[PDB]
RNA sequence: GGGGCGAGUAUUCGCGCAAGCGAGAAAGUUAAAAGAAUUGACGGAAGGGCACCACCAGGCGUGGAGCUUGCGGCUUAAUUUGACUCAACACGGGGAAACUCACUAGUUUAAGACAAGAGUAGGAUUGACAGAUUAAUAGCUCUUUCUUGAUUUCUUGGAUGGUGAUGCAUGGCCGUUUUUAGUUCGUGAAUAUGAUUUGUCUGGUUAAUUCCGAUAACGAACGAGAUCUUAACCUGCUAAUUAGCGGCGAGUACACGUACUUGCUAGCUUCUUAGAGGAACAUUGUGUGUCUAACACAAGGAAGUUUAAGGCAACAACAGGUCUGUGAUGUCCUUAGAUGAACUAGGCUGCACGCGUGCUACACUGAUAUAUAUAACGAGUAAAAUAUGCUUGCAUACUUUUCCUCCGCCGAAAGGCGUAGGUAAUCUUUAUCAAUAUAUAUCGUGAUGGGGAUAGAUUAUUGCAAUUAUUAAUCUUGAACGAGGAAUGCCUAGUAAGCAUGAUUCAUCAGAUUGUGCUGACUACGUCCCUGCCCUUUGUACACA
């Protein structure tokens, strides 16, 4: 069987999903077989760029407030 | 796939026949006529490496140098 | 009226011309039969949509012949094995002479941890010349009799290895549904039981649950989009080597500057290379549409089907494939006459036949022979091998060589011998490493100078080894085939088709994959008729559907 446990927000496709996500796989030998472990963490909007500089997200268009 | 068919018994392994205190047959000493070598000594091996007295030749068991009797 | 079959059956009585009607059991057997809703799946029910793995208008074919290659079947000592609609069948990177190797016939080996007992220095055990014996130069075994020194050997446990079984015990990875457009949550409402609904929709629009809008719903999240890589534009910016152009001299010939060779080295970036930027938004005009969301045509422009091609890929699944990729792994087998590891030979390729992917053709819009002109993506350097003292072996430089190979000589050719450069924008070698093309001549509708299967003979190279013929070279031989029946595949622009080439495998071998360039069409600008997938209503006694 498989069991999934989620929380929050996660991305799957595109180039951002390879920058902002951290992934690992491990296995544990129990008495009656092998179990696979798979962890995926999206970093808190923290990713330097290929032209290295702290980026944010390719999906946002905040509009600034006029000075008053 | 099938179990073997054994019609011929096993090839036997090589045992080495044992002689008790064979060295006392290599040197013997009388009262007169002191110690006398009974086999003969090698040529390029450190002294005391004796060689076999075969039916028609002499054989060194350590370097395999063969000298033909005639 | 009192769970379902047995059963409105048996027996008996009344009534009837008969058919039959009205009252009406028991033994035995059974865990459910039965009512109404909900979600899905299915329909030879009704509507609506999408798509050259669907069709329409067409191109080129395949299916028919010879042959190359994979799969069944037969055969064999063995012809090792997994996968069988799409989604098995030039797939397992699977082009096997040995090795690989898992199959057939033989023969060796210990590279059997550790613990306990035995055996033993008055010797546990190891190795071997000669003759026999073996395919064998495995002392494998035997005769014979020397060497060796506690490393080993025998017994009982206990480990170890295994291309041995189980993908229906698992991990990981991959394929498919599906490259479609889908999936979920908070609060509110339907509740006044519930499984569950709505939000997620009649309509218009888009490649798209993409948008506009209607509205018991108001808002959010993944997927789509955005993002990333390559291509197309820039005489504007930043640069000049292992890139070019230009500048200055000396020549060789011509015409009164042109072509080529050569020594040297003001400046510049068009050509070559590669970093940063910019550029398209449907801009402007005209039409259709609720004048919204959008669509079509024209002008400009390098570019107006999101400009072209790709990579990534939600929720949920399949008893899909793989334990023959793995010091990923559970269980079961086996472990000295081994199912461990090797060595010799053989098989995987055996041929009355059936099926899939392909290569070569059936000629004149051609075949043969000469000549002219012209690409893009690539790759490249512990062993054996060449030289003194010694009788096919030893000691010797790791001083040369092993990969791509220019050039010179020899040979019809394949190839051989001698010598450069290159660990590479520097050399091979690319202001060019191909073939379709183009020009001129011969042949002349004749299975023909089309086609090139099948056979004979000789010669080279790789390799320890070429027989069942590794590959290549020369002469000879010269089969079917005259456009392919029923069926069926791919495809909309620098695309189909035709034409060749670099890499992967690789000691030697491509009719195979995976990339690259060269020549370059016809037909549509649609539809729901066939096939497939999706949505709505509807029926259901289906839910392994
Ligand atoms: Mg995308
Ligand atoms: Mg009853
Ligand atoms: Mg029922
Ligand atoms: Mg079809
Ligand atoms: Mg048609
Ligand atoms: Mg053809
Ligand atoms: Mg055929
Ligand atoms: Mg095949
Ligand atoms: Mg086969
Ligand atoms: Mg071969
Ligand atoms: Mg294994
Ligand atoms: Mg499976
Ligand atoms: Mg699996
Ligand atoms: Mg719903
Ligand atoms: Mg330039
Ligand atoms: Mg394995
Ligand atoms: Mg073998
Ligand atoms: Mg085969
Ligand atoms: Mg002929
Ligand atoms: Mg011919
Ligand atoms: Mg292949
Ligand atoms: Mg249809």
């Amino acid at each position: 069987k498989s069991m999934k446990f989620r929380d929050g927000y996660l991305i799957s496709t595109g180039e951002p999903s390879k920058r902002f996500v951290n992934t690992a796989t491990r296995s544990a030998q129990l008495k009656q077989g092998v179990l696979g472990i798979k962890v995926k963490i999206m970093l808190p909007t923290a990713i330097d760029t290929r032209t290295g500089l702290t980026s944010i997200l390719p999906d946002n268009i905040s509009v600034l407030e006029p000075k008053t | 796939k099938k179990k073997k068919v054994y019609k011929k018994p096993k090839k036997e392994k090589h045992k080495k026949k044992k002689v008790k205190l064979a060295v006392l047959k290599f040197y013997k000493v009388g009262d007169d006529g002191k110690v006398f070598r009974l086999k003969r000594q090698c040529d390029n091996c450190a002294p005391g490496t004796l060689m076999a007295s075969h039916f028609d030749r002499d054989y060194c068991g350590r370097c395999h140098l063969t000298i033909m009797k005639k």
